[PDB]
């Protein structure tokens, strides 16, 4: 019902190590379960138990300076902001201990504009706000 | 202040209330101290209340505004009530310079009161010509501080220091001189507030409380008669006049079971709420007319989106109790009456005055929260007044404006979910034997259904 | 305290009770000292009824209260049963510096009794100013200080120290007078507490008992038959409102096997339950209504997942005894009786007054244990209304949740494996002519089967 | 008069912000209800001092040279530690004291040296605000939380080199500020100082803020420490 | 905001063990991790270390020559320029110990312009200019 309640993309504000990023396309984030099947001798439907939780984003923009490639294989942090505009509330999350799995050193082609993207893991996540 | 930190701990004890609060009450306290002759504004918290009308239990004041905003009104609208002969505390100073001592402080409280309000005024040993003045309340220490023996200094310091709100200090003549040493002074020029409460002293200040408009009146929780039925004919007129108010009222103790449902019956207006069960609530009691002050409180923070037939209320005990088909028999007559379903106290039903319908009329208008939410739909459509009469033209392009504006506010209170449907439309019926100023509009609502009833089939 | 540690050797005689224990019961218990006027939350453990209730093996209070927990019941809840005319000790102490003594001390029992609580008070060796005062309680000392001469002083320490719980010292007028020498003074100006024991003063404490909610009532051990009547109207009025009470009761000693099958023919009620059985435990004689405290308790800790048709009971010898025709005509009859099957007692069969049935009912619901189970769903079904009526909708999402929680109750109900199956829907029959306020549904289930009779066919 | 003196000072300091604990000690001449008094005399959170003289390799030590020890290894203790009963290097105290006395001693709130083995062991960790009213809390009225409280309050303090007139009043600066004092916190609590900790915005206060205000609050629960163990037995 | 910080592939020279090349369409290069991951028995959430780091590269472009089939598997470096023009900064990637995968000896289709495309892997990176 409520159109105010949707959010766009354009709400969004994105801090890589606490400066923060404009250039940016999409961000993805996930924190992702090793979900433990269980099965039982006495009963016919398998039980399903929380494992181990990993993170996991990809962080697609265009690219205008080689900070990824200094910032090399170093812990470093998300901050993610999406805020609402005819609403005041807004959402904030903290990834931390992000690392990037491959550094993009190079991605250009004949007539593009130069994109850069990259991919990576977190241990854990701050709800800061919401 | 300067730039930087400023790390200050404050103790959990200083909790502000909650936040779920909605709706504005009425109330004619009769405080032993506070504001007199105006109605003050006091929000979720409960510290101005604390601080603006005395801490005691005994005082009407604090309990009933603490039963009030327990009962989690968004805005609290407190007057208090004083007899016409109670009056402000006042002492003089003076000086012992003179071998004949003269006045040269006058020391009144800030308003009308007879409390234990001491002074005490004695030498500083730090400096001669200052002199170190305290305030005692009940033996408790209010305000202290040393001042130069100049009147003026005195004065100042008397009018501007916050710790002295229960005093003013006015300079009676010119002088320097040195102040008389007096121990334990108790200002008195006054009554009690409390007591001496008077019918005319009421309808004073419900012309005080004529100033605002309310969700609900609650009386301060006063049980005579007198003062309801002035009461009941002050908020008919209201009514009459258009201002809708929803009075809350409560029985007295010595009324026995039959008693309380001829005195329900007797009130027939829709617009009137009695409450006939006492209550105990951290071991203190509570009769059936300071009840209805939290009563009608709850009612006004549920407001609309809400009831309170079985409404979870903070007492824990209540009297007296009824059985099912005299609770049935006594509903009928238009009690209200609370019951303690478990440990903690529950509504029976949430019904007002008017249970005693008649053909004319539909049943469904006999319950508190059909009346507050009919009251809401009159003020709410009535409140398009300020842009909308005398501003707009009366032809087809302006009562199309109006009734878009009138479906605007309908579709609106759908999105709460109060309404199922609704319709509105021109009175083509009315509207043909117009006059040319004139405009006639219907309206159709179907409130949704809450579950009361619920029965269960068992089988083995 | 201070940090370190601080190894204290415990005699091995204080041992806590159990701890498999579940339930509430009702106790309106005949103490001769006790709390009068309110009911009492007591623990599984047994040292808050010694300690609030006496030691005495004749007081029907701490005997009952002993089979109770002995039963295993989780709360027992006592409310002590005194005559109006029963009251509190009170003597008066007097000084003796005047030539005229006079009054400057009451002691008074803490709570209405007239047991043999005396009062000694002597001069103190080691000050002058100061005296001994001692309390004894048949003749065993229960507190004993030395406090200066003065009332005040005097009065601080007895109402301040915990061995002062049966008495209050009040401050008749304000004196340091030496006060006189008085050895074994008892207090006087009340009744023992079991002696006129009157059907009013049941029909108060049953209104005292009102308070709160019990899984079973067992009437105190009393064999009185209008006392039966009454508390057996009680219960009844109860179950029409709602509340659910399962009452136990006994049969007295003069009745033969046809009068008491004949008493529990008398008896038509569901949630009524009759002991027609003495019996015998640590060589102390317990009348069938004495034992039906115990026959309450054992049921209230079973409650649901459990049944007595043949727990293994405490008593280690009953009477009278029957042959098998003999005991199936006494069951038939409705009749609970106790039998002597090994070296401690076991119950024949857990049965209740509604035996008898009639074709529109089935049998299963002549059982206690299906009594209990009824009565907890229809209870715990009938907690769901303090998040839930007048705060749900009554549309088909507030309806799906309503069954999804009575489901959820069921499903965990399952869990403990009372239930074999069950459903839950919606009564769609009477929900087509329901009224928009009403909503309908319907559940079925199927207890889990007990083993109760086991056949051998032996060869050779 | 020193004690009235540096009293002062280290509160002029704390008004200011700099934040001292000040560590004193009694006379000999003083006996245990002087000293007791003397220490109800000191309600302040920030004052200690010590109501026993002590003996260390056979020379004496006045109480008050004595709370140099006692501020010294409060100091290296820090945080992460207490001496309530730290092992002193002392070999002998005086004077001596029951346990109800010395429960009365230390409701007067003075810190007080025991010879509980053949070394020196101090009785509880207290300072001169045991006195407390209701309007607080009883946790305060110990060494070891007023180093605590007065560590984090310069260490969120030392947070303005980079920080104040730095960085903009926007919701980016300000979920930065919340960041770097979660982190702060964080790190705290991987030494396990504290069991949980919650630092957010301020909102009720900064709905009414002024633009350049910047209003935050922040919980924290230390991790409890045995001090009182019982023992029952049994035969 | 500023739309000058955006790099065009027009703004790209590729320079093969030290000489222009010229007919390029696209290149890519990334620096991967083995990245290990760590399961611990008193903690529930994975640890991510670093891991050994190997170089991939693709390069794709219009066949002038057999410069690839010349060149065999012998090693080679890449330096990759993207320059800025409405800004003077450019960056400048140098791929080292680079070798190919697979040698492109024939790819053409019936009316298609002849196109040359290789992958293979290289050691490390150094980042020249930024």
């Amino acid at each position: 019902i409520e159109e105010a309640s949707f959010l766009n993309g354009s709400d969004v504000v994105i801090l890589i190590d606490g400066v923060e990023e404009l250039y940016m396309e999409e961000i993805k984030a996930d924190f992702e379960q090793d979900e433990q099947s269980i099965k039982l001798l006495g009963c016919q439907n398998e039980i399903s138990r929380v494992g181990t939780t990993k993170g996991s984003f990809s962080l697609n923009g265009y690219k205008t300076d080689s900070k990824f490639a200094k910032l090399g294989f170093r812990s470093f942090e998300i901050i993610y902001n999406l805020s609402n505009s005819e609403t005041l509330g807004y959402e904030s999350i903290r990834l931390k201990n992000c690392r990037l799995k491959k550094l993009p050193l190079i991605n250009s082609k004949a007539g593009e504009i130069v994109k850069i993207e990259v991919e990576g893991s977190f241990r854990g996540y701050d709800l800061l706000n919401e | 202040e300067i730039p930087g930190f400023y790390n200050r701990f404050k103790t959990q004890a200083e909790k502000s209330t909650n936040t779920g609060l909605k709706g504005r009450l009425a109330m004619p306290i009769r405080a032993n101290w506070g504001d007199v002759g105006k109605v003050v504004t006091i929000k979720n918290d409960l510290r101005q209340l604390k601080n603006l009308f005395g801490d005691d239990m005994n005082y009407s004041a604090f309990k009933l505004g603490k039963l009030a905003l327990l009962g989690n009104v968004k805005e609290l609208l407190l007057y208090r009530l004083v007899d016409g002969n109670q009056k402000k505390g006042t002492l003089t100073l003076k000086d012992t310079t003179e071998n004949s001592a003269k006045d040269v402080i006058k020391l009144e409280t800030k308003y009308p009161t007879a409390r234990n309000f001491n002074v005490t005024i004695k030498s500083n040993l730090v400096d001669s010509d200052k002199k170190d003045f305290i305030f005692f309340e009940n033996t408790k220490q209010l305000f202290s501080s040393s001042i130069k023996g100049t009147i003026d200094e005195i004065v100042l310091e008397i009018n501007s220091n916050l710790d002295n709100e229960y005093v003013i200090a006015t300079k009676v003549a010119d002088s320097d001189t040195i102040l008389a040493n007096v121990v334990n002074q108790a200002l008195e020029g006054g009554n009690d507030g409390c007591t001496s409460i008077t019918n005319e002293s009421y309808l004073k200040a419900l012309e005080e409380f004529e100033r605002y408009s309310f969700d609900s009146f609650v009386l301060d929780g006063v049980a005579d008669e007198a003062l309801q039925e002035t009461t009941k004919a002050w908020v008919a007129k209201n009514k009459e006049l258009g201002k809708d108010i929803l009075l809350f009222l409560g029985g007295k103790t010595e009324d026995n079971i039959k008693q309380i449902n001829d005195k329900s019956k007797s009130f027939n207006d829709e617009n009137i709420v009695n409450v006939g069960s006492s209550a105990y609530y951290e071991n203190i009691k509570y009769t059936p007319s300071e009840v209805a002050v939290y009563i009608a409180a709850l009612s006004v923070s549920k407001g609309i989106t809400g009831s309170i037939c079985n409404a979870k209320t903070i007492f824990e005990e209540v009297e007296p109790r009824l059985s099912q088909s005299e609770v049935k028999e006594c509903l009928k007559s238009g009690t209200l009456v609370l019951d303690f379903d478990d440990g903690d106290v529950i509504i029976v039903d949430d019904v007002n005055t008017f249970k005693k319908y008649v053909d004319d009329k539909n049943e469904a208008m006999g319950y508190i929260s059909n009346i507050m939410f009919i009251n809401t739909i009159n003020k709410d459509t009535s409140l398009k007044r300020k842009e909308f009469v005398g501003k707009i033209f009366n032809d087809a392009t302006g009562q199309t404006t109006v009734i878009c504006a009138l479906k605007k506010y309908f579709e609106e209170l759908m999105s709460q979910g109060i309404i199922s449907e609704f319709n509105v439309d021109i009175d083509t019926e009315l509207q043909a034997t117009a006059k040319a100023d004139e405009f006639y509009w219907k309206w159709d609502a179907v409130k949704v259904d809450v579950m009361k009833k619920i029965y269960g089939t068992g089988y083995l």
